[PDB]
């Protein structure tokens, strides 16, 4: 679940590094 | 803008992480 | 007796007969009369009926199946005349296609004071060729004589006489009982006495005084006073060419009828001014006005429901249209600008407008002259507005050539799913409707939505432009993501005058003038543009783009719209100078003829012209006789919706596609002689050699003074006029008479050869006997300083020569005479 | 035999790549295959890893995000067939972001048994048209494949190769160069084929090691057992999938581990059938001390709750998620974007379903225009409700044109409003079928019907053509009217007329005139009376402005306002193929006439403009036109006819010489209708001999040197002869005539001479004709005394 | 009449249901 | 429009073909 | 080739960057 | 039209020129 965010508003760096730890 | 999804998001987020090891769904 | 009964006007007669007992008081039958509708009157039920008064008849008297009447000796026996103030089809009197009508009963009316009468399939209509046409009307004219009873002679006519006064048709009459008063045939359209006798001018028909215009049973000028003025005082208006009305009647007719509220022209009262001239509220005069001006032009039926060319055609001769409209448009390829032309000159309407069922359109700028709606006819809900099933209608006018301040009336738009409501807004703040507090019924349900009106726009960034390419590249554009981008569309057009675009266009389907061109979207990096594959040189083009981007059902769009720009094709060589018409008006004088250059490519400073002698062969004195396919671009290759609906189909399929996996994957944290001509294509080429060929060429110089840009030669080989005049043997033919009677001819050769000369002639003759010629061919010319008399006989030689040159013969010179003797 | 390593499920190959190590002993990947994140991978990395497995793979295949490889071959050639049980978002094969497969290397593959293929993202790949997809394609699925670099200019797929192809084209089939396109006996494939290219065992797809040996082939289509390929297995061997079945001690083993709490997500593998499943379907459940399906207290299926109160479907990928369902406990949302050949999924996996408890919405209906598959579903619990207190959604709806039928499918909606928007495929009539049905309460809601049934022609009533009328342009057409509940809720009429080549026009489904390429329309308002055959007997138009001899496919349909009652549906009439009466069969053009000889003329014209009805034939009339006879003297010193009958030459002989003809040509459609003689003219070739002059030079020779010439006129001169060249030469002079004058000739029948020379003279006469002209007379001699 | 009616302008079913009596 | 004459009598003989004729 | 892409079919405004240097 | 010979040479000298005109 990342396409959600980042193109419904700018995804976080956080958030970004959710899906990657 | 920066509303991106697919080739540049693609791009923004393997640089931002996962080099570290991606997170294994 | 100046129509000493009833002045009862005209109608039209159906399935009654009352009305024929007020024409027995009746003089003037004002107008018409027309007898029609006859599907159940039988002739029994006409009778014979007199009219003691009956003297005109205003308008032309329309006979139309009338199965009733046994005869003309029915109705009307008395009548004077059949004025011909108004006509129909030309014809003052049109008796067509009536069973039952076989006789005729007048005697007295000889004459029509203009016209035709059109006797066209009678069916019963008996003593016709009894009575001649040509003593009735002024001059023939569209006069139907064929198609009668009696010209055919189907019908049995008894003539009573020719009192019955003197002068196929057994005589002049009208019925076994009725004969024609026949009078000398100079009162045609001004009649004469039921006894065939003529009389003057003023008196019209019938004259039982023959002079003075108070003693004349009807008029021919004009009506006043008890007598037939010959022309009305301007107080009493000449009215249909037969009276004299007063003002008062005149402006009582106007306020009467507001049907044409009666006005006067030229101190003639008339119903309305005409055409060419308009209303001068002084005396309601007509004063010029040329093309559709504005008038009351009250629409048929109040309105005009426009969906042909027809009903568009109908506001000619008129401005100001009162009624009315309903939009019902729909189709036409290309073809508003005729609509403009019938439309773009009015600029009011007394009644409410209606847009039902008007598809064919994509912008309103049909209207730069419109600026208010009178709103008289006004809708229900007090609406002088209703712009409805507009399925296509893009774009409204603007506030800058066009104004509109609506006085009364509301606004409609419903069923209008192109039409964004920012069209609406500015139409509502510059009208005022809503600025009126009314409520403006707009279904925002279809209006706005299922429609792009947004605000991003492009602009050429980098450009590059050639005699036929022009290579572009504008700026990037980029919506909130990098996959709502879907290309670009350019259009493209030529650009005669810096206003038009593609809403200025056909604004309908089929092939529009303005051409489209597509662009691959950039990269998120490349400058979208266009490179021009080829345009004619010298020409100017409007060219703009307008992106797509991704849409969907939430309606969700990003559209850009590059601005247009007008830019000309640079020039090139200029064409051929064509048709090189280069012909000898004389001797020494060579007219050329041709045309500009097909691509001017800039002003054509001036042309190159040359010739070269193209004399007389050498040879000639000697003769002595003594794949294809169409490239790039396409203008009848349309492109289909549907194949837009299926991109995007596809498109939107592939993004779920990837989103899906997207999110599946991650989860948080868990040279020759010659002239240049300037500006002519016309030239006359003075001082040339006679008889000489001259191949002259031709260019086209659209440069002069930085360089000769002229276009290739074009070669025409023009010959002045011959000059045959020096032919002609010169000098008397010297004898040279030698022992053996060889009379070696000492004639000289003539002034000029005019071209050459390919031999002589030398018609020598035994004196007195059979003449004989003699060919000298040049050779032998020269070889004999002449020729050589043999074989001569005793006597005296007529000795005649003529030269023979190739500009043409000369003249046989004096026949010398020497004498043989014995 | 078949299948020689381990039988290993699918899984995610991301960062490291250790785990291929266990690759090299899967020999089947049961199950999918996914591999992403290969940002590490040089084309160097991968000739470390290669696999004499994975034969075959149950379900679906991902790539993704991966460098190197430049061709195939660098792994197994295996995976002769693949069973795509399961599919990517109905991808059982997915390429995606490729910037180093240059070729192909695999050989096996030739079914595609289920899945579909999205081949996109490659600017390096070539080798794509030796696919002869027709001989690897058993299903197809409309596969997605763009965004390769084989699309663009690549190559040409050159090998030592031709290979086998059966389509129009011929490629010299070669995945790689080396290897060529894997060949199997096109008569028997699919029931075992040999990489020897040899008919297998029929229980075997694809490849086999022997030809017609179960024990020896490579992939089994229906069962494996025993290391050989089967379609039966004992008891203790339950069918596990359709490739092989599997021992009881598995099924008991895996049902009590799933029975174990640490791992719920697993079934208790109970036996069905002598088949080993996973659960029971619906109306069973578990026996726990049964490993079997009984019914709790008769049938009992999966209640299906619905996360949100709501389920989206999409793919295949999602519509396989809750097969086996009766009971819904959320509302739905259904979307096509795009993409086709979905209701036969539909149909056999999700119409057990019988009721809902939430609400439905539907947008962008681009691959349905029916649905049958729910006959069953007859309530809506309406639990979840849309705002607006809608139970339903209906927008973008534009390939959609039925619902259901009413008989076998019923439905009771228990509460929420309904949303008609934008549906013109779907006309007033579903509508209104819903409505009932339905029974929705039967409370109206905001539906734009204006919308809704603009493509959709749902004109159920009809328009009859009562009266019929046509001369040459003008059809009048007074049809059967039809009356709405009321004669003014009628607004009219539409005649539809267009030219018909033959007869297969078919009327149009409805939309506003704005180009040149529909039916051309024509309305005719409403009969606003209460049908009084004196105003209107029969409602009609009468249509002008044709031309003769051509036929019309002709209809009219009926304008109805929109009243809110399920009535007032409007009626159409039906397509009348009708010819124009044919008059005026036109001129033919441009006549042509030439003269080849003497007796000898070519005519040549064109076919008429307009023929009506068949040009019957061509009235053709000429002249000869002889020379005239007023230069005859002067001196310089009924109508022949042919019948031609569809024929655009002539040929016209047997005329004499020179002369004028003039020609005259007309048409007639009709023997009658006939048109305007075309008028050619045409002079036949003048004879110079016959203008020969007759009779020799007679010399009336005298003492005194009077020689009288008499000598006749030519047999058939060109006109006639207008003087005579009489040459009597003096022997040693130049040219010597005597321009011998009609008047001349005729005065000394022919010429006189008074007076010569000494010695013989010759004498040559020549005539002077219209054309051709006189030829000299033979040189004749008369010795005038010396 | 008729000839006012067609000749100078275009006649209809309905106007002649009442004609060609 | 165009109905005029010979030609409006054939017209009205031929418009009619629900009823009889009266031109 | 160059001549396949614009002489058969006019060719794009990336096309001619790939035939020029 | 299409770029072909003349018009495909000023196309790509349109195009390349810029940084070197290259056939």
């Amino acid at each position: 679940g990342i396409v959600e965010q980042c193109c419904t508003s700018i995804c976080s760096l956080y958030q970004l590094e959710n899906y990657c730890n | 803008n920066q509303h991106l999804c697919g080739s540049h998001l693609v791009e923004a987020l393997y640089l931002v992480c996962g080099e570290r090891g991606f997170f294994y769904t | 007796h100046l129509y000493p009964g009833e002045v009862c006007p005209g109608m039209d007669i159906r399935n009654n007969l009352t009305r024929l007992h007020e024409l027995e008081n009746c003089s003037v039958i004002e107008g018409h009369l027309q007898i029609l509708l006859m599907f159940k009157t039988r002739p029994e039920d006409f009778r014979d009926l007199s009219f003691p008064k009956l003297i005109m008849i205003t308008d032309y008297l329309l006979l139309f199946r009338v199965y009733g009447l046994e005869s003309l000796k029915d109705l009307f026996p008395n009548l004077t005349v059949i004025r011909g103030s108004r006509l129909f089809f030309n014809y003052a009197l049109v008796i067509f296609e009536m069973v039952h009508l076989k006789e005729l009963g007048l005697y007295n009316l000889m004459n029509i004071t203009r016209g035709s009468v059109r006797i066209e399939k009678n069916n019963e209509l008996c003593y016709l060729a009894t009575i001649d046409w040509s003593r009735i009307l002024d001059s023939v004219e569209d006069n139907y004589i064929v198609l009668n009873k009696d010209d055919n002679e189907e019908c049995g006519d008894i003539c009573p006489g020719t009192n019955c006064p003197a002068t196929q048709f057994v005589e002049r009459c009208w019925t076994h009982s009725h004969c024609q008063k026949v009078c000398p045939t100079i009162c045609k359209s001004h009649g004469c006495t039921a006894e065939g006798l003529c009389c003057h001018s003023e008196c019209l028909g019938n004259c039982s005084q023959p002079d003075d215009p108070t003693k004349c049973v009807a008029c021919r000028n004009f009506y006043l006073d008890g007598r037939c003025v010959e022309t009305c005082p301007p107080p009493y208006y000449h009215f249909q060419d037969w009276r004299c009305v007063n003002f008062s009647f005149c402006q009582d007719l106007h306020h009467k009828c507001k049907c044409h509220q009666y006005v006067i022209h030229n101190n003639k009262c008339i119903p309305e001014c005409p055409s060419g001239y308009t209303m001068n509220s002084s005396n309601l005069l007509c004063t010029p006005c040329l093309g559709p001006c504005p008038k009351v032009c009250h629409l048929l039926e109040g309105e005009k429901t426009i969906d042909s060319v027809t009903s568009a055609q109908e506001l000619r001769g008129c401005t100001v249209i009162n009624g009315s409209l309903i939009i019902n448009i729909r189709g036409g390829n290309n073809l508003a600008a005729e609509l403009e032309a019938n439309l773009g000159l009015i600029e009011e309407i007394s009644g409410y407008l209606k847009i039902r069922r008007s598809y064919a359109l994509v912008s309103l700028s049909f209207f730069r002259k419109l600026r208010l709606i009178r709103g008289e006819t006004l809708e229900i809900g007090n609406y002088s507005f209703y712009a409805l099933d507009n399925q296509n209608l893009r774009q409204l006018w603007d506030w800058s050539k066009h104004n509109l301040t609506i006085t009364q009336g509301k606004l409609f738009f419903h069923y209008n799913p192109k039409l964004c409501l920012s069209e609406i807004h500015k139409m509502e703040e510059v009208s005022g409707t809503k600025g009126r507090q009314e409520r403006n019924d707009i279904a925002l349900k279809t209006n706005g939505d299922q429609a792009s009106c947004e605000n991003e726009l492009l602009k050429f960034s980098y450009i590059r432009t050639s005699f036929d390419k022009i290579l572009l590249r504008w700026e990037p554009y980029w919506p909130p993501d990098f996959r709502d981008l879907l290309g670009f569309m350019l259009f493209y057009k030529e650009a005669p005058y810096q206003n038009v675009t593609e809403f200025d266009g056909q604004d309908a389907c089929g092939s529009n003038s303005w051409t489209v061109v597509d662009i691959d979207p950039p990269l998120r990096q490349n400058h979208p543009g266009w490179l021009m594959r080829g345009l004619k040189p010298w020409t100017q083009y409007a060219i703009f783009v307008k992106t797509l981007v991704t849409f969907s059902d939430e309606r969700r769009t990003y559209g850009a719209k590059s601005d247009i720009i007008y830019v000309q094709t640079d020039a090139t060589n200029p064409s051929v100078p064509l048709d090189p018409i280069s012909v000898s008006n004389s001797s020494s004088q060579i007219i050329l003829k041709w045309k500009p250059p097909s691509d001017p490519n800039g002003n054509i400073t001036h042309y190159l012209v040359f010739w070269e002698r193209q004399a007389e062969d050498s040879e000639l004195f000697e003769l002595d006789y003594c794949y294809e396919d169409s490239a790039g671009e396409c203008c009848s290759c349309p492109k289909t919706d549907s194949q837009i609906l299926k991109e995007l189909e596809e498109s939107s399929f592939r993004k779920t596609f990837e989103d899906y996996l997207h999110n599946v994957v991650f989860v948080p944290r868990p040279h020759r002689p010659f002239e240049k001509v300037v500006n002519k294509e016309s030239l006359v080429i003075s001082g040339l050699r006679h008889f000489t060929g001259y191949r002259i060429e031709l260019q086209a110089c659209n440069q002069d003074t930085p360089e000769e840009r002229c276009s290739v030669a074009a070669y025409v080989s023009a010959r002045t006029m011959p000059e045959a005049k020096a032919d002609d043997i010169v000098g008397p033919v010297t004898h040279e008479i030698f022992e053996n009677n060889v009379v070696h001819l000492m004639w000289q050769e003539p002034k000029e050869p005019n071209g050459l000369i390919v031999l002589y002639e030398v018609s020598y003759r035994r004196y007195g006997d059979e003449e004989l010629h003699l060919c000298v061919s040049r050779k032998h010319f020269a070889l004999e300083r002449g020729c050589r008399l043999r074989g001569l006989s005793p006597g005296n030689y007529s000795v005649r020569i003529r030269a023979t040159s190739l500009a043409g013969n000369g003249s046989w010179t004096e026949p010398t005479y020497f004498y043989v003797t014995d």
